[PDB]
């Protein structure tokens, strides 16, 4: 399994990204995917978990109303959408898998994050 | 919201004790990771107690009460990584986390 | 305000039968939309109340026990019921106002070499009170003698933990339970 991440950007604050998460090898309708960000030096802090069958998304709760995810079936893959950028939402975005077979559809109280085969990371510049 | 030490100091063949406390962490899993400084990070300890293929059987994992806990038995010179522990917010949304503990 | 159902229904881990999770729930108003579009293996059986009738109404306390218990005991989790879960783990009182939800996780809870994790209290002295808790590893003295600290031999270990393995039947995969127990939380 491998998670395919788009290349290096350098925006300005408005319209910022579609990073994109092309995966492959695995089941596409099985695991979540949660989306990582990391300030040059800093902490990771978790962005938005997004279900590939369209069961549901969540962002975190300080980035709300800034960030929407949005899902493809069809390519396989899944994107973002940010606007306004900062000089503090300069990181890397991480794609990551979640790390979860799920087989009958959602037992109450799945195991997510454990974040395990993150994608390689692209970089956003102000 | 989960709180962790800025950063600890070992000699090899010590014991590096990597701590993680949070208040809403009496029911949630903690799941570890290991950022060298440049890559992407990975997954080296997970739920609580378990461990995934491709690490040594050297990384331990304990969370008795409301602060989880990693244990490195015999610290080695590739060591030297952040230690981010994770959890989620108490219902399972919102995952969070950790300080950034370095290992030098 | 949202009283935090999801904060103990979607809570991964659970805890064993002997120390089960209690969770005050208060000041806030309570969705119960979300416990009766269940997946079809859910087990929402209510002693008191009837599951379309739970929102018209509001409750002084609610108190949400949770806990992982065998399948063919979720029978053990209903009021005034006696075997070993409800006698030395976890006694439901006789007038019983909630519901009592369970669902299979066969999942969760279950590795290949069998999760050891949960644990239930096999002897005890005396049936526990309603909505007791004994959280003690006290070593049980069952018979001639009782010594100093002895472990074995009519001196049993009372934590006898289970084995979860996904082979096992469905009688005995570990059924999730969850017990709602009933002004702040309304609807
Ligand atoms: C338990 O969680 C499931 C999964 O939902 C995820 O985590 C939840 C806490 C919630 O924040 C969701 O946004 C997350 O996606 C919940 O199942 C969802 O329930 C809603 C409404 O009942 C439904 O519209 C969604 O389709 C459901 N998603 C799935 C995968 O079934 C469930 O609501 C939570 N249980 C409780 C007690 O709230």
């Amino acid at each position: 399994v491998q998670l395919v991440q788009s290349g290096a950007e350098v925006k300005k604050p408005g319209a910022s990204v579609i990073v994109s998460c092309k995966a492959s090898g695995y089941r596409f309708i099985s695991h979540y995917i949660h989306w990582v960000r990391q300030a040059p030096g800093q902490g990771l802090e978790w962005m938005g978990k997004i279900d590939p069958s369209g069961r549901g998304t969540t962002y975190a709760q300080k980035l709300q109303g800034r960030v929407s995810v949005t899902r493809d079936t069809s390519t396989s893959s899944v994107y973002m959408a940010l606007s306004g950028l900062r000089s503090d939402d300069t990181a890397v975005y991480y794609c990551a898998r979640d790390r979860f077979p799920l087989s009958d559809p959602y037992v109450w109280g799945s195991p997510l994050g454990g974040l395990d085969v993150w994608g390689q990371g692209t970089t956003v510049i102000v | 919201d989960l709180t962790q030490p800025p950063s600890v100091s070992v000699s090899p063949g010590q014991t590096a004790r990597i701590t993680c406390s949070g208040d809403a962490l009496p029911s949630q899993y903690v799941y570890w990771y290991q950022q060298r400084p440049g890559q992407a990070p990975v997954l080296v300890m997970y739920k609580d107690s378990e461990r995934p293929p491709g690490i040594p059987e050297r990384f331990s994992g304990s969370t008795s009460g409301t602060t989880a806990t990693l244990t490195i038995t015999g610290v080695q010179a590739e060591d030297e990584a952040d230690y981010y522990c994770q959890s989620a917010d108490a219902s399972t949304t919102y995952h969070v986390f950790g300080g950034g503990t370095k290992v030098t | 305000n949202l009283c935090p159902f999801d904060e103990v229904f979607n809570a991964t881990r659970f805890a064993s039968v002997y120390a089960w999770n209690r969770k005050r729930i208060s000041n806030c108003v309570a969705d119960y939309s979300v416990l009766y579009n269940l997946a079809p293996f859910f087990t929402f059986k209510c002693y008191g109340v009837s599951p379309t009738k739970l929102n018209d109404l509001c409750f002084t306390n609610v108190y949400a026990d949770s806990f992982v218990i065998r399948g063919d005991e979720v029978r053990q989790i209903a009021p005034g019921q006696t075997g070993n879960i409800a006698d030395y783990n976890y006694k439901l009182p006789d007038d019983f106002t909630g519901c009592v939800i369970a669902w299979n996780s066969n999942k969760l809870d279950s590795k290949v070499s069998g999760n050891y994790n949960y644990l239930y209290r096999l002897f005890r002295k005396s049936n526990l009170k309603p909505f007791e808790r004994d959280i003690s590893t006290e070593i049980y003295q069952a018979g001639n003698k009782p010594c100093n600290g002895v472990a074995g031999f009519n001196c049993y270990f009372p934590l006898r933990s289970y084995s979860f393995r996904p082979t096992y039947g469905v009688g005995h995969q570990p059924y999730r339970v969850v017990v709602l127990s009933f002004a702040t939380v309304c609807g």
